[PDB]
């Protein structure tokens, strides 16, 4: 059950891997939380998993992911 | 031009013409740069971030790969 959601992980990356500037290479023009650590960690919990801050927040499903 | 150092670096101002009691203020000298900084790094094989005029930031940078 959750080895296939982290495979759906993999080919939302392999998917997003057709761009020479790959999208986890630079900052969204600059999100101050984007800002602070790197691109990489603001394309994982925002731009691929739009993550809240505690297992008591959950939202709505993530067309892309789904 | 003022203080020239071997880091390459040092202060300019500008003056009018045939009057040095005539200095253009700084806001000008930014805009006039701006608006000719592509022309002045060119000038000397550099790239802005080579060619630094402190107080000055660059603010050209679209980004865009997938639409
Ligand atoms: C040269 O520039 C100086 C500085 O702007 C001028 O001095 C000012 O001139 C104006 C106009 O006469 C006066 O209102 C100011 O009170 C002057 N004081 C300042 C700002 O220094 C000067 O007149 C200019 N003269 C020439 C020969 O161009
Ligand atoms: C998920 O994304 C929406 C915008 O599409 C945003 O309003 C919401 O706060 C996000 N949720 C979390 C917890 O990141």
């Amino acid at each position: 059950l959750y080895y296939n959601t982290i495979i759906s992980w993999i080919m939302w990356y392999l998917f997003n891997s057709f761009q020479e500037p790959l999208p986890w290479s630079d900052c969204p023009l600059y999100v101050d939380e984007c800002a602070r650590s790197s691109p990489v960690d603001y394309f994982w919990y925002r731009e691929t998993l739009n993550i809240s801050t505690s297992i008591s927040d959950s939202g709505s499903i993530q067309w892309w992911m789904l | 031009v003022a203080n020239l150092k071997p880091r390459i670096s040092f202060n300019f101002f500008v003056t009018a013409p045939k009057n040095v009691s005539d200095i253009i203020p700084r806001t000008e000298v930014e805009k006039a740069i701006r608006m000719s900084r592509s022309r002045i790094n060119d000038a000397f094989r550099l790239n802005d971030n080579s060619l630094e005029f402190l107080g000055i930031q660059p603010t050209l940078g679209p980004p865009n790969q997938p639409p």
